[PDB]
């Protein structure tokens, strides 16, 4: 269960 | 071989890369009712691979702070800054 990515 | 898991910690900065990406993404997951961060979307060659994050390492801390301490205001400011330590665990590649 994924709520969120950040790509940095 | 992968029997316990490993922990270390890298410091990264935007100038030591091309495009001021460090190269991965952090999942914010929940598990088993568990909020947790890992590390995913690991580009080849970039600061995070030399680094050698990969993809499925659990982040414990991002500068100094445990991940379940942590919230979407704090990790925006956290990776807006131009450096950002994080303490991750890992198994062997292999
Ligand atoms: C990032 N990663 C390895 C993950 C850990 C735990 C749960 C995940 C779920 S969810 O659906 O379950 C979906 C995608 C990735 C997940």
């Amino acid at each position: 269960n994924k709520d969120k990515e950040y790509y940095v | 071989g992968a029997m316990g898991k490993v922990t270390h910690s890298i410091h990264i900065e935007k100038s030591d890369t091309a495009a001021d990406t460090y190269g991965f993404s952090l999942s914010s997951v929940e598990e088993d009712g568990i909020r947790r961060l890992y590390v995913n979307s690991v580009k080849e060659t970039g600061l995070a691979s030399k680094k050698g994050l990969k993809a499925g390492d659990e982040i414990l801390e991002i500068n100094n702070r445990a991940a379940d301490a942590l919230n979407s205001s704090m990790m925006e400011d956290f990776f807006s800054q131009p450096s950002v330590g994080l303490l991750v665990r890992t198994y062997p590649e292999l």
